[PDB]
């Protein structure tokens, strides 16, 4: 499984690890402990975007509040300042590994174990991070889209769907 | 003896072995590692939850039988009267419980967390440890009640029901995201 | 092996007080560090707390002398979500550096209490037995500032104001 | 008196009555006029117009739930 037709896998990444598709051509997990940390943020940044890709067109498609990138509504220091309260010792938390000052104990700190269902394998695994790298696309796409045509993401699904040929990347 | 634990992969302490009603390994602020500390604590933890069950119903219900809210009640009734007239009740039975009996020197040596006021005779360490669960959700719930009152001002059967009328615009973030 | 005494005239240390870490007086009534584990972690956090209050005392003060109000009018001379929001921010990196012992992934091991800024070299027992000693004190101090404000309702400076001309009549 | 109020069916009619505001934005107007509004009237005569419960629609309901029982 490679991300073109065969461009030689490089060496540092074999194909233990879920996800590989022989990409890395900049060469920035050459080191083993530094791909073991770009593991850890590629699974975050996707779980993140996930999140983010179903707030944003659920916001405006299944609860109709308007389009995403409008923040005039709320005071953005004070969302700000709660959030980053709520999240400082959740995100100390998941960085340690624990609750100790030494911690390391515990669980995984990318897999930590909250499967009720019991459903963790490395197929859901890879599952995971493919729906992860086309949510960061979708993110990136929606973040673009705001800066180019200036209307709403499901403005932008309704103009190419109206008329394909007329409505895309060359607006 | 197998237990759960209250975090998934974590590792429980040592001192808590699963010895005693409700353990889930969890100590992370290492507050009864003495043992006789750990005695204490339990004999608090069981005694705070009965309060706090007896509060939250108590706090409930009045204002579900439109007798007032909880928080409020302090400008139909005098509290200096009150709590004058439950610490002269309370006293001699806080004493009693305290002490182990009606003797000075204890004498007639009863359990403090456990007398056997139980005329059906259902005491195991089953429902012991269902006393204390139902007890550390009691207690939540009276924090949340207390916060709540600060928060949104208003009693908590009205809190309810307005989250249930209107879930998005009763929530913690919109009552947060206001000067409140 | 406590040669600076105890707490209390004729008191008995605890057992896990062995007077070995520094400013230790054998002060545990409630056994809150019975556990090593626990008290290796109680000693950076008071120390931090006090490095903390040690700052903060000089900041409800020193800008009062200066004729800028009390600490209690800081709102009005200041945004108040606003500076909350961008301590929040910058507090974010540098404490977990400071908690994680470095920048990479797998921790630091340098010691997070005492990490090694001294370019004076003053780092003796005496000192971090006075580091702690201040500390005490400014918390102390810290923990009066709020009290005596809600009893009285007037300026820290100004409570030292009256008690001088009014020993007699002034608690 | 002494009353019964269904209050589990009051909140299931105002949630459907408002239905057509979040819950089915692209529907117009609710599914039927029993949930709440406007009596529809045919020439004079009544087609379909709210219907209220009370303490007598609670006593019949679980009447209900008794003889099915
Ligand atoms: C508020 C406190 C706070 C703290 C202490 C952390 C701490 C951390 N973040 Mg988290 N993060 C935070 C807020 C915080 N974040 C917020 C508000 C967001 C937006 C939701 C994120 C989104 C985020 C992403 C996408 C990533 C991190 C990652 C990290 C870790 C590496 C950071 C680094 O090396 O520089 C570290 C544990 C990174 C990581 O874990 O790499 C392994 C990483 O990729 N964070
Ligand atoms: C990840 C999945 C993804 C999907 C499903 C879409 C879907 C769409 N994009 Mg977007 N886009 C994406 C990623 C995505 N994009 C990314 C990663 C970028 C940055 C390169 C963009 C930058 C972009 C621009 C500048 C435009 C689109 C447009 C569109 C629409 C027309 C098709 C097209 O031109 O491309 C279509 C709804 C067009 C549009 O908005 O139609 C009105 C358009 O002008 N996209
Ligand atoms: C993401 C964080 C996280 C996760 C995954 C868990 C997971 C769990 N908790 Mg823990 N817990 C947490 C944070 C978390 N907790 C926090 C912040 C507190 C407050 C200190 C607790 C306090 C707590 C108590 C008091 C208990 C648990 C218990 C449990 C188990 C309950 C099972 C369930 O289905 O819950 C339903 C939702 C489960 C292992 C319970 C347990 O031990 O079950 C075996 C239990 O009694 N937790
Ligand atoms: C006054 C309330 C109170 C007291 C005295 C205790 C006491 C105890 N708990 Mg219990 N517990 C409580 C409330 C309490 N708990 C609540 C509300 C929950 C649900 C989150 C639990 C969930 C729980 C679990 C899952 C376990 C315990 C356990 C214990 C025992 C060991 C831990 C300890 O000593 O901490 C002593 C606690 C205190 C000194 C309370 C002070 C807390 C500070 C002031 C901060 C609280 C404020 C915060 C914002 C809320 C001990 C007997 C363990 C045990 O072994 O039980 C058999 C155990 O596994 N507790
Ligand atoms: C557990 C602690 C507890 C405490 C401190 C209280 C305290 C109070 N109750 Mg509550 N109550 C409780 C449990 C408690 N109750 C429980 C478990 C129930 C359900 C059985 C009730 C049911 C209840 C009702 C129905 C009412 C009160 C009312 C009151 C208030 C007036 C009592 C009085 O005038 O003289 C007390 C004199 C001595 C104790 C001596 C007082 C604040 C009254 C009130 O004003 O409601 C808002 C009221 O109508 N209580
Ligand atoms: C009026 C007299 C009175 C007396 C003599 C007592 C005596 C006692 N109370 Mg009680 N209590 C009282 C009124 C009283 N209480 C009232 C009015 C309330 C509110 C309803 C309580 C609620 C209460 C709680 C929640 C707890 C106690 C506990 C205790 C014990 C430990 C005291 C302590 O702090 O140790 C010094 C250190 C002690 C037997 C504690 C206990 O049982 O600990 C094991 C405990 O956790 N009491
Ligand atoms: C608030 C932060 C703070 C922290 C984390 C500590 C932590 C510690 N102190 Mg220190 N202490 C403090 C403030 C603090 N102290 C202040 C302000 C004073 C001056 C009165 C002292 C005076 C003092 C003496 C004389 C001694 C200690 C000692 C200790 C160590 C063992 C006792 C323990 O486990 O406490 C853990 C502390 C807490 C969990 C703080 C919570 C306090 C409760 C829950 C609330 C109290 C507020 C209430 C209004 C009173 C531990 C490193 C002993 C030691 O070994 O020194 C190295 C010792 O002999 N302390
Ligand atoms: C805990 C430490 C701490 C914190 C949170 C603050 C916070 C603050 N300081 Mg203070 N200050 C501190 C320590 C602290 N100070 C110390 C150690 C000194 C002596 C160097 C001062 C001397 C000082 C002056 C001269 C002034 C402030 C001012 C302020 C306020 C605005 C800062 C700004 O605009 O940028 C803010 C409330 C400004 C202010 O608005 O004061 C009311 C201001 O003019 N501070
Ligand atoms: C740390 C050392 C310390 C020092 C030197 C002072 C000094 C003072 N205090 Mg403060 N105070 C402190 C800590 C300190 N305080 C602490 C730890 C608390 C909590 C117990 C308080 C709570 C407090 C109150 C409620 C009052 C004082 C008052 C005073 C003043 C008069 C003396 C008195 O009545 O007490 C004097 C300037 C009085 C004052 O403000 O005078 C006008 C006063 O009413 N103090
Ligand atoms: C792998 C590799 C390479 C690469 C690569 C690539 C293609 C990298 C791409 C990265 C990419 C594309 C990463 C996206 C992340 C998006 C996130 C986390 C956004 C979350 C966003 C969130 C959490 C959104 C929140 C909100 O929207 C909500 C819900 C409502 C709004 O009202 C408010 C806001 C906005 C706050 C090289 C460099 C080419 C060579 C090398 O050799 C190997």
């Amino acid at each position: 499984l490679l991300w073109i037709p065969n461009a030689t896998p490089p060496a540092h990444l074999t194909g233990e690890f879920p996800g590989d598709r022989g990409f890395d051509p900049l060469g920035l997990s050459k080191d083993p402990k530094v791909f073991a940390r770009m593991r850890i943020s590629e699974v975050f940044h996707g779980r993140l975007a996930m999140l983010g890709i179903v707030g944003c067109v659920g916001q405006e498609w299944l609860f109709n509040k308007g389009a995403w990138f409008d923040y005039s509504d709320f005071d953005l220091p004070r969302l700000g300042l709660i959030a980053l309260q709520v999240i400082a010792p959740l995100e100390y938390w998941r960085g340690n590994g624990g609750f100790s000052w030494n911690g390391n104990d515990g669980p995984d700190r990318s897999y930590p174990g909250f499967d009720p269902l019991g459903l963790t394998t490395e197929d859901t695994k890879l599952r995971e991070i493919k729906n992860g790298r086309l949510a960061m696309s979708a993110m990136l796409g929606l973040e673009v889209q705001s800066h180019i045509t200036g209307k709403s993401p499901l403005t932008n699904l309704g103009d190419h769907l109206s008329s394909p040929f007329t409505a895309n990347i060359l607006t | 003896k197998y237990r759960g634990l209250w975090f998934p992969n974590i590792t429980p302490p040592a001192y808590l072995t699963g010895e005693f009603p409700a353990d889930r390994g969890f100590d992370p602020a290492g507050l009864a590692a003495d043992p006789k500390v750990y005695e204490r604590m339990r004999i608090a933890e069981v005694f705070n939850g009965r309060l706090a069950m007896l509060a939250i119903v108590g706090c409930v219900y009045p204002e579900l039988l439109g007798n007032g809210v909880w928080f409020e009640v302090w400008n139909k009734v005098d509290f200096y009267r009150f709590a004058l007239i439950s610490l002269q009740v309370v006293a001699p039975l806080e004493y009693w419980r305290g002490n182990g009996g009606f003797g000075w020197d204890g004498e007639e040596k009863y359990d403090r967390s456990y007398p056997g006021f139980d005329p059906c005779n259902l005491t195991t360490e089953y429902t012991k440890a269902a006393e204390i669960k139902n007890g550390r959700l009691a207690m939540i719930g009276m924090f949340g009640l207390e916060v709540q009152s600060h928060v949104t001002a208003q009693g908590p059967v009205a809190n309810l029901i307005e989250h249930l009328r209107h879930p998005l615009a009763a929530n913690i973030g919109a009552n947060l995201a206001h000067p409140w | 092996g406590h040669k600076d005494g105890v707490w209390f005239p004729g008191a008995t240390p605890p057992a896990h007080l062995t007077g070995e870490y520094p400013a230790d007086r054998g002060f545990d009534p409630l056994s809150l560090a019975a556990d090593p584990t626990v008290y290796a972690r109680m000693r950076v956090s008071e120390v931090f707390h006090a490095r903390l209050s040690m700052l903060a005392i000089v900041g409800a003060i020193v800008p009062e002398v200066l004729g800028k109000g009390a600490w209690f009018e800081a709102g009005n001379s200041v945004d108040g979500i606003k500076l909350g929001f961008i301590a929040m921010a910058i507090a974010a990196p540098t404490e977990y550096w400071r908690g994680n012992g470095g920048f990479n992934w797998d921790k630091g091991a340098a010691d997070r209490s005492y990490p090694g800024f001294d370019p004076l070299k003053l780092t003796t027992d005496y000192t971090k037995a006075a580091e702690i000693k201040n500390g005490r004190l400014a918390m102390a101090g810290l923990l009066g500032l709020t009290f005596q404000y809600l009893a009285t309702g007037e300026s820290p400076l100004a409570n030292l104001a009256a008690h001088l001309a009014n020993p007699v009549g002034a608690n | 008196a002494i009353q019964l109020q269904p209050v589990f069916a009051q909140w299931i009619q105002n949630t459907h009555y408002l239905a057509p505001t979040l819950t089915a934005f692209n529907l117009v107007s609710p599914t039927t006029p029993v949930w709440g509004g406007d009596v529809v009237s045919i020439s004079g005569k009544v087609a379909m117009m709210p219907i209220k419960l009370g303490t007598a629609d609670f006593l019949v309901h679980h009447i209900h739930a008794f003889t099915i029982h």
